[PDB]
């Protein structure tokens, strides 16, 4: 009996273990989570495991470094209701057009997102005349628009494709008792023979849906402020949605 | 302790119970209902583990136990140190499980996406139940679930699959391992595809949806898409469990035979016996 | 609910889109068309595919593997079609019988497994340089490549490498539905438990692991469909709110997060070291652990039961006691 | 496809180890009706007046009995293996003596047999022991048999189909898969392991580390010695209507002590015994029987697990006739 002797005569096996959980441990820590925090790194309101930003070559020239040091423009418009960190923050205004909570877009380029080739990706079928909608599927032109009140907000006009994916990726709805079109993405739409039934927004609210700069084309942050409108719709078109549910 | 992006989402709402009451973050943590719910469920059965280990041989975490009670107990109750602990455990696992699933709904809905991996969730819950639940009311006794510890749950697997000889010859078992394997490999896929596009080497371009739809057509002639590749790989890798739960549920309750022997009724047809 | 995450409700048809390879462009067969039903739950476009030498070459190999083991399956039914169609799981194509150690084995006790198993190797071997080349020809990555290229490791393993350093051809897999699951038990047994080798753990682990990360991940662009999460490219390259809001869905329930790019970085290396992990505990058995359960119970590592019927002596080392 | 619930379950080892005993009461009650069957004892007799070894002229084996035990045996005899045909099964009426008819000097030799399992092997029959009925239930031809080749059906009462007869090759697959309980393994374990004491079943090796000098190339049992053990232990396991882990904890397969149940000793002197009887009891039988009888290979037909235990762990379910019989053994 020896003070420091372990019951362990070593193999080539045991070696091979302790190898394999120290690539496993080294690969984890020191590689994927570092790659992890290439998005909202550095924290605010630590440094010395953050990776070197990264440079990506874009397909039509430029550009882009990782983080972006574009800034965050929605601080103004919530409140800190507490001095306890862990608090939620309350809205100043309408949290669905100051674009907070579930209403928040991100901070994306004023850029077309484009095709392989260079043209616009996301156009209406006014522009993209080579494109249909396949025989056997609902063309919602001319179709009424109806929100969660039972209300009609208004009328289909178009579909946006997507010339990239083959894939349709908003209607674009004429608005009732306005002069202005607004898109709503796919995702927000049940499409019926004779209706869109859309549960995510009153029909009222179809007025503040976000603008298009242009008519034919949509820039990435537009897409982003488009479809989080009706995703603010789910917790703030009614006081009693933002409420717990039972 | 905020991501950069991360307090124009910090609004409070879409709690199912409590309201404003448990809304509210500890550190990157959301709490909720749900969230000490979790906690309670999750320190109760921490506890009863402790205990349990308290009364066994060793405290090595490698060698620890739970077992279930003797087939003789049915599903009536057990003496703690006899099976006792592993149905208290049980319950506090359903509680912590199905607590971490509702808590996931609350975020989801504060976020205003899909409540889509809440769902998924649902089906390893389900399995969980499959084994350690229906399995053992359908055959009449506790006794027939898997024991908590690291190592002692694989030899009941073991004996479980060799009560039948040849388990891998279980119809349900087939279709569950090739989920498993078609899974691993899609991801393998869809994971190399991504990595391949935004790093194409040696400062070269970024490349586009197109390429990803070229690069599949031109190797085996089909591409599935963007969008449709993750409805893919949520419904191969839900299918490990969803087919795999008749297979187990299928063995005692519904087969008492080897798994080799059911393929008589293919075998065994007249007209080519 | 967005029903867009079940299937598409209004499928988009427009011209057919070519993205030109350095190389290649005129080995594109077929004319595309169109499927209304795959349309519901995927892109309708079927075709053309590519084909070049190491297709050609990939078909060619993999068929002659496939008529060698075919042929060898009715020999063992005696050409009988009916009984072939009856017993076909049963029937397989076999690896030597008996100990000629690394030699090679006569056509009728395992020569014919050898030469299905070359043609199957020359088949992998055409397919990965198509994947490795028609990445190249798109100004690609090799990510894939390399993910095919551990499979194809671990494939050799089993069928070639352990056999030759343990010395016999004896210990390769069968072709055939269930000769090949067949080999899986006598393998587990002749090496003390697979349950017991480590490797298997790790792999176990990944293959899990493979399935925890696809659903959720599959799972969490789904639920960002909207906000157009499943255009991951530009959302590596300009942060959406998709991959916001997926980035804090994760942080607020487990506490961390990845980016839409890292995340793809974890599924391919948990796919990876499946193969990895197998393959290296296919290298140790034999090699250097005859008996995983008596390995670890060298080690400490193998738990102990209490008695239930009695303790069972070993008859054969009783006084008296027959051979 | 399937069996409708409930199951009867049974435990083998410690809770939550999931070993133990999965039957479908329709089919325990089934093998229950059929070793009924087996014919009550006959009314016991007084040992009255002298042994017949100096009343009757050819008696080898039963010469301490007297006159009315001797009748008694011969009735039983009678029950168990020819009730149809009588006692001139065995005997030509003008000389009881004669051993003109074949299956006499057989007989004969099957009662030493009998008297040797009772004697030599209670290492595996205990005190239950056996009778003719164990094996011949009724019939010259016992119902389960091996030939040095797979034959269907199991059962030699049933009429085999084209593809089942041993002389169509196309079938050879499927004859050998229900051998094995229904498996793929290409392996006869009743030629490889039970016809004699050729081959070791063990080949799990009792090292952690590999044994340098047994472990490369032609020094190395083949792999096939795996799978033709794996492929014994399904045939045993459909023979005796059970699993694996009646007798193992699948944990270690190789070791006994606690991860070995006492039905495994039981079995391993079951294994002994089965050879015994083939080697020097059955085999040479051949010699003695018409060709009628015989396998293609010119063997008589001989004893596997089956031939006794038709499908239950205890042979009709641990039904005796020892103290009943006691010329059948055990003899001190
Ligand atoms: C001798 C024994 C055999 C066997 C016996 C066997 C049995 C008895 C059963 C399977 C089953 C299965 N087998 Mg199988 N098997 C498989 C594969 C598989 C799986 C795909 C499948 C389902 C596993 C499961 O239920 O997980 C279940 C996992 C669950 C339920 C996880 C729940 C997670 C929980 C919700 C959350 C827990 C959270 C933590 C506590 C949190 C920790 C906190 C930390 C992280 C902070 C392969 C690929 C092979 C190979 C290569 O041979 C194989 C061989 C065998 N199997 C042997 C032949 N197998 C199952 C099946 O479907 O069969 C049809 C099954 O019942
Ligand atoms: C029907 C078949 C089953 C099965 C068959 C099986 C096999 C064959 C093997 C495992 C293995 C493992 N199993 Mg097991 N298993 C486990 C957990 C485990 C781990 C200890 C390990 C690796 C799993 C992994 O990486 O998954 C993917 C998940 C990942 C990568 C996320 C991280 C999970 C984390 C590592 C889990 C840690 C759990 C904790 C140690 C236990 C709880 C802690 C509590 C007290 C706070 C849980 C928690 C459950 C539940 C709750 O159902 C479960 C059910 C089953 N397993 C079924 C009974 N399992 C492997 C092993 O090495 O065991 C020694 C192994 O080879
Ligand atoms: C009793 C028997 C057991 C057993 C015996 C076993 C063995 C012998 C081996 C494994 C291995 C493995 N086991 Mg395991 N096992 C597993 C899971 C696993 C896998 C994760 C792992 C890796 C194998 C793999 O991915 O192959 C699927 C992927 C493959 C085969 C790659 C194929 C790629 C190739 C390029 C495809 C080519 C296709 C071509 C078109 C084909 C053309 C062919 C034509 C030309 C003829 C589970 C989940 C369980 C459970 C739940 O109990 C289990 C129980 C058992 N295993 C029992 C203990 N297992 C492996 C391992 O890890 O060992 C350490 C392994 O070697
Ligand atoms: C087909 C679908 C697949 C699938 C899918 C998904 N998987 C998900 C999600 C989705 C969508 C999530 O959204 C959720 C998550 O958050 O992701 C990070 C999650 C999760 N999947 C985990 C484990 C996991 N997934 C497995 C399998 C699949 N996942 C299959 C393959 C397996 C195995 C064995 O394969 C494991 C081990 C956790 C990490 C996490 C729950 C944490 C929890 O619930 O915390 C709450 C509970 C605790 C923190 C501890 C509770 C301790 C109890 C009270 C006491 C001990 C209990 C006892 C049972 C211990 C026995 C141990 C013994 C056997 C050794
Ligand atoms: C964890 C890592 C996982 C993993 C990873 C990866 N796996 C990959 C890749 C990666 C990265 C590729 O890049 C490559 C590929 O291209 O993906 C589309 C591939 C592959 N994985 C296949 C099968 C597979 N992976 C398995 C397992 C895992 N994979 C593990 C789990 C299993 C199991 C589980 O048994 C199976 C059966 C084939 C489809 C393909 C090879 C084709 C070939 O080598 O052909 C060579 C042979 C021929 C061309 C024969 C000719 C065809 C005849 C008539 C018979 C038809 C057979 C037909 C299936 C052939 C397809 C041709 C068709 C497309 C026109
Ligand atoms: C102040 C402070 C810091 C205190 C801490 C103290 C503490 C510990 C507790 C606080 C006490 C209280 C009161 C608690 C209340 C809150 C609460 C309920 C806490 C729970 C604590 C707890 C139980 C923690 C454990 C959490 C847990 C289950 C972790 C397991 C982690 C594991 C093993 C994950 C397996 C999956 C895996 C390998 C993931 C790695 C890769 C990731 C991150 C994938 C997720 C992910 C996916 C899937 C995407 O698709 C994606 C797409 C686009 C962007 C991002 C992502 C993304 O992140
Ligand atoms: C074959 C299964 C037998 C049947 C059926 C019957 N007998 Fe038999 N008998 C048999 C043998 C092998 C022997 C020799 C036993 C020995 O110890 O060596 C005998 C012997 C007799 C005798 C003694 C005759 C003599 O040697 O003088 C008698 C009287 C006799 N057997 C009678 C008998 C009757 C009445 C039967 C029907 C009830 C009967 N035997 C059946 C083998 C077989
Ligand atoms: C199983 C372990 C057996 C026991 C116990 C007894 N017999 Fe048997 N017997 C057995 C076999 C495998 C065979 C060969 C097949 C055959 O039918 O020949 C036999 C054979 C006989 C015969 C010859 C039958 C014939 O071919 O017509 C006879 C007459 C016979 N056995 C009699 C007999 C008696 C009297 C037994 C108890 C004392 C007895 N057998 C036991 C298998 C087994
Ligand atoms: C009792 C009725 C048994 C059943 C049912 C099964 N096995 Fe068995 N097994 C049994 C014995 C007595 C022996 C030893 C035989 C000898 O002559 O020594 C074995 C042996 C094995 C082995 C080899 C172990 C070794 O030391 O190398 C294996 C791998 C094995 N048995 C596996 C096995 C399986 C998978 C079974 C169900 C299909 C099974 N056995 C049933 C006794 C009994
Ligand atoms: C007739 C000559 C037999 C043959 C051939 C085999 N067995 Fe047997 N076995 C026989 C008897 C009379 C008994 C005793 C029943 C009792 O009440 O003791 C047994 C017993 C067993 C057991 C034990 C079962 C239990 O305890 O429940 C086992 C596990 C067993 N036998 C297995 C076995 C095997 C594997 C055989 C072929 C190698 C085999 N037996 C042959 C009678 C006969
Ligand atoms: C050193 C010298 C001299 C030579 C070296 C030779 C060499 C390297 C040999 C290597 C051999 C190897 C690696 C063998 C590997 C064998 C393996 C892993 C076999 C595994 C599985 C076999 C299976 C599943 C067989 C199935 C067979 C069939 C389905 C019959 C074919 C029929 C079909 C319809 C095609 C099946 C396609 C399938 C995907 C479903
Ligand atoms: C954005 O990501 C992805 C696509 O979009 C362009 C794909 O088209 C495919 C290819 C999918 C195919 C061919 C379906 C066939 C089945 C399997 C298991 C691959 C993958 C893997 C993918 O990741
Ligand atoms: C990727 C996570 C996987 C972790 C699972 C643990 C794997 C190691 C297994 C070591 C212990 C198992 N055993 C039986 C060999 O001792
Ligand atoms: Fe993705």
């Amino acid at each position: 009996m020896y003070h420091g002797a372990l019951a362990q005569h070593l193999d080539i096996a045991q070696l091979v273990w302790y190898a394999q959980w120290l690539v496993i441990w080294t690969v984890v820590l020191l590689y994927l989570r570092r790659e992890d925090r290439r998005e909202g790194y550095p924290l605010v309101e630590q440094v010395y495991e953050l990776p070197y930003p990264k440079t990506f070559v874009l397909p039509h020239g430029g550009t882009v470094t990782v983080p972006r040091r574009r800034p965050e423009t929605r601080e103004l418009k919530l409140a800190q209701t507490d001095g306890f960190e862990g608090a939620p923050l309350q809205p100043t205004g309408n949290p669905l057009v100051d674009a907070v909570g579930p209403a928040s877009y991100a901070e994306r380029a004023e850029v077309v997102d484009a095709t392989v080739d260079g043209k616009a990706k996301i156009v209406p079928l006014r522009v993209a005349t080579d494109f249909s909608i396949a025989e056997g599927d609902v063309d919602p032109r001319g179709l009424p628009v109806v929100a969660a009140d039972g209300v009609e907000a208004g009328t289909v006009t178009d579909l946006w494709v997507d010339r990239s994916e083959h894939y349709f990726r908003y209607l674009e709805l004429s608005v009732a008792g306005s002069a202005r079109t607004a898109l709503i993405p796919l995702g927000f739409c049940d499409v019926k023979k004779d209706k869109i039934v859309v549960t995510s927004i009153l029909s009222e609210q179809f007025a503040n849906v976000p603008r298009l700069q242009s008519r034919d084309q949509i820039t990435l942050r537009e897409e982003d402020k488009v479809s989080a409108y009706y995703a603010g719709g789910l917790l703030y078109a009614t006081p009693e949605r933002a409420e717990s549910l039972l | 302790a905020l991501l950069s992006f991360e307090r124009k989402y910090r609004v409070r709402g879409g709690t199912l119970i409590g309201g404003d009451l448990f809304d509210f973050w500890v550190g990157p943590y959301f709490v909720g209902f749900f969230g000490v719910s979790a906690i309670f469920f999750i320190f109760l059965g921490v506890s009863l583990i402790g205990y349990a280990a308290s009364q066994g041989p060793t405290w090595d975490p490698f060698a620890i136990s739970i077992n279930p009670p003797d087939l003789k107990y049915g599903l009536g109750a057990a003496p703690l140190l006899e099976g006792g602990f592993w149905q208290a455990i049980t319950v506090c696992a359903l509680g912590a499980f199905i607590s971490w699933m509702l808590r996931e709904v609350e975020i989801s809905r504060k976020l205003g996406i899909g409540w889509h991996v809440p769902l998924a969730f649902c089906v390893p819950i389900f399995m969980f139940c499959v084994l350690q639940v229906f399995r053992p009311l359908l055959l009449g006794s506790w006794g027939h679930a898997f024991p908590y510890g690291i190592l002692s749950h694989l030899d009941w697997v073991n004996n479980f699959g060799y009560q039948y000889l040849n388990w891998h010859y279980n119809p349900g078992h087939m279709s569950s391992v090739s989920f498993l394997f078609v899974n691993a490999m899609a991801l393998g896929l869809h994971g190399g595809l991504i990595l391949s596009v935004a790093n194409p080497g040696d400062g070269d371009k970024v490349k586009t949806a197109e390429h990803e739809n070229q690069y599949f057509r031109d190797v085996v002639g089909y591409s599935i898409g963007a969008l449709s590749i993750h409805r893919l790989g949520l419904f191969l890798a839900s299918n490990i469990f969803l087919t795999g739960a008749f297979g187990t549920i299928a063995s005692g309750p519904f087969w008492t035979r080897g798994w080799p022997e059911w393929w008589g009724w293919w075998l065994d047809i007249p007209f080519w016996s | 609910a967005d029903y867009q995450t079940i299937y598409t409700q209004i499928q988009a048809r427009g011209p057919h889109i070519t993205v030109s390879g350095e190389w290649g462009d005129n080995d594109r067969v077929g004319k595309p068309f169109y499927s209304y039903w795959l349309g519901k739950i995927g892109d309708a476009q079927i075709g053309p595919i590519y084909l070049g030498a190491s297709g050609i070459a990939a078909f060619a190999f993999g068929s002659t593997a496939i008529l060698i083991i075919l042929f060898n399956m009715a020999a063992e039914v005696h050409f009988d079609p009916l009984q072939f169609f009856r017993q076909f799981f049963w029937l397989g194509l076999y690896p030597p019988k008996a100990q000629y150690g690394m030699g090679i084995p006569p056509l009728h006790d395992g020569g014919w497994w050898l030469m299905a198993g070359l043609f199957m190797t020359l088949s992998l071997g055409s397919w990965w340089i198509r994947v490795y080349s028609r990445a190249r020809a798109l100004g690609l990555g090799t990510h894939i490549a390399w993910n095919f290229a551990a499979a194809i490791f671990f494939v050799l393993c089993i069928g070639c490498i352990h056999p030759t350093l343990v010395g016999s051809w004896s210990e390769g897999v069968p072709f055939g539905i269930w000769p090949h699951i067949d080999w899986l038990t006598a393998f587990s047994i002749r090496y003390g438990n697979f349950y017991y080798c480590p490797w298997h753990g790790f792999s176990i682990g990944f293959a899990y692991g493979c399935g925890l990360l696809f659903a959720a991940h599959g799972a969490t662009i789904l639920a960002v469909a909207r906000f157009g999460g499943d255009r991951e490219i530009e959302q590596i390259t300009d942060r959406g709110t998709a991959v916001e809001r997926a980035a804090l869905f994760w942080r607020w329930t487990i506490g961390f997060n990845a980016t839409i790019e890292s995340v793809h970085r974890w599924g391919w290396f948990f796919s990876l070291m499946v193969m990895v992990s197998a393959s290296v505990g296919i290298l140790l058995t034999g090699t250097f652990v005859d008996n995983w359960y008596l390995w670890c119970v060298k080690h400490g590592a193998a738990p102990d039961y209490p008695a239930y019927l009695p303790a069972t002596p070993d008859p054969a080392s009783l006084p008296g006691a027959p051979k | 496809c399937f069996e409708p619930p409930p199951a009867t379950t049974t435990q083998t080892g410690f809770r939550g180890l999931s070993m133990g005993e999965v039957l479908h009461p329709a089919t325990v009650k089934a093998k229950k009706e059929r070793d009924a069957q087996y014919p009550p004892a006959l009314a016991a007799v007084k040992a009255e007046g002298p042994p017949v070894s100096q009343v009757y002229k050819n008696v080898k084996v039963l010469g301490n009995l007297t006159e009315a035990e001797f009748l008694r045996t011969m009735t039983a005899i009678t029950e168990w293996v020819s009730p149809q045909e009588g006692c001139t099964y065995c005997h030509d009426e003008n000389n009881l003596a004669s051993e003109a008819k074949y299956p006499y000097v057989v007989a004969r030799r099957m009662l030493e047999m009998t008297r040797a399992i009772n004697t030599n092997w209670t290492q595996h029959v205990a005190q239950t022991g056996v009778t003719c009925y164990t094996c011949h239930r009724g019939t010259p031809l016992p119902p389960y048999v091996r030939y040095l080749e797979p034959t269907l059906p199991l059962n030699n009462r049933e009429t085999p189909t084209h593809v089942e007869r041993v002389e169509t090759r196309s079938g050879y697959v499927v004859r050998l898969a229900k051998y094995t309980a229904y498996s793929a393994l290409n392996y006869d374990p009743f030629t490889m392991f039970l016809a004699n004491d050729k081959r070791q079943v063990r080949v799990v090796p009792q090292t952690a580390l590999p044994l340098v000098g047994v472990s490369r190339g032609k020094e190395r049992r083949p792999l096939s010695d795996a799978y033709a053990t794996f492929a014994l232990m399904m045939s045993i396991s459909d023979s005796l209507g059970t699993n694996c882990t009646f007798c193992h904890n699948a944990q270690t397969f190789e070791s006994w002590g606690k991860k070995s149940t006492p039905q495994r000793a039981i079995a391993w002197w079951g294994i002994r015994m089965v050879r015994d009887l083939n080697m020097n009891y059955l085999a040479p039988l051949n010699a003695s029987l018409p060709a009628s009888r015989l396998g293609r290979q010119g063997e008589a037909p001989q004893a596997d697990c089956r031939t006794c235990h038709q499908g239950v762990t205890k042979p009709l379910f641990g039904a005796s006739r020892l103290k009943d019989y006691p010329e059948l053994g055990p003899i001190k």
